[PDB]
């Protein structure tokens, strides 16, 4: 292989690896914030569904 | 053959033969025998080979590397720029090693050429050797086996900081 092919092949390798490293660091930061704040799609632990509630008039009025 | 400026030699001064004896010089007759029996047949063989080379003449070139931005112009962790800057620094490092080798070869050739007068007559080669070694040492010495442009720069800035402080106190 000529030196230009290897040289520019190296740049393509470096770009991919560098981009993956940045994404890996963001994921650790995103995961830290989602877990601490619970304001994202991850670490979304279930709560009771409100469509299970009966809204019709009950046998007695105070409720 | 080679660039005479890069690899200088002085003008040769041979003394003409001045015999003071009647005996024949055996070296003179051996030189004639060597020229006839050794050099002449050797020259004929080379001239034949030189004819064949002329029939098939082709070229090769010296690779020229475009200058690229150096490590000082690279943003931190920007690997694409650091890579080109780092490969360039390595190429220059290999070139500076050969520059010191050229100067060392001048010094060594002068010492042999000047004979017993070498201490006086080789001063300029010695002084030039001393300077290029000093410059080479400043650039590259103590960087370690994992040297890089980044470490070279860190060393330079340390030297520059000591130079600025010394002048400040002066």
């Amino acid at each position: 292989d000529g030196p230009e092919k290897n040289y520019e092949r190296t740049m393509a390798i470096l770009q991919i690896e560098a981009e993956k490293a940045e994404l890996r660091l963001k994921e650790l930061e995103v995961r830290r914030l989602m877990r601490a704040r619970g304001d994202g799609p991850w670490f979304h632990y279930p709560t009771i569904d409100k469509e299970l509630i009966d809204h019709s008039p009950k046998a007695t009025p105070d409720n | 053959s080679w660039d005479k400026d890069v690899y200088p030699e002085p003008p040769r001064r041979t003394p003409a033969p001045s015999p003071q004896t009647s005996l024949p010089n055996p070296i003179t007759y051996l030189t004639k025998a060597f020229d006839l029996l050794v050099d002449r047949p050797v020259t004929l063989v080379r001239e034949f080979i030189e004819r064949q080379h002329a029939k098939n003449k082709y070229y090769y070139y010296h690779r020229e590397f475009r200058r690229v931005p150096d490590i000082t112009e690279c943003q931190e962790k920007d690997v694409l720029c650091m890579f080109e800057a780092e490969m360039q620094w390595r190429r220059d490092y290999k070139v500076d090693q050969e520059i010191v080798n050229i100067i060392q070869e001048r010094l060594k050739a002068c010492q042999q050429r000047e004979g017993e007068s070498h201490r006086q007559n080789c001063a300029k080669e010695l002084e030039q050797f001393t300077q290029v070694v000093k410059a080479y040492q400043d650039r590259y010495h103590d960087l370690g086996a994992h040297y890089s442009a980044r470490k070279c720069l860190a060393k330079q800035k340390q030297r520059m900081l000591a130079e600025r402080k010394a002048a400040k106190e002066a």
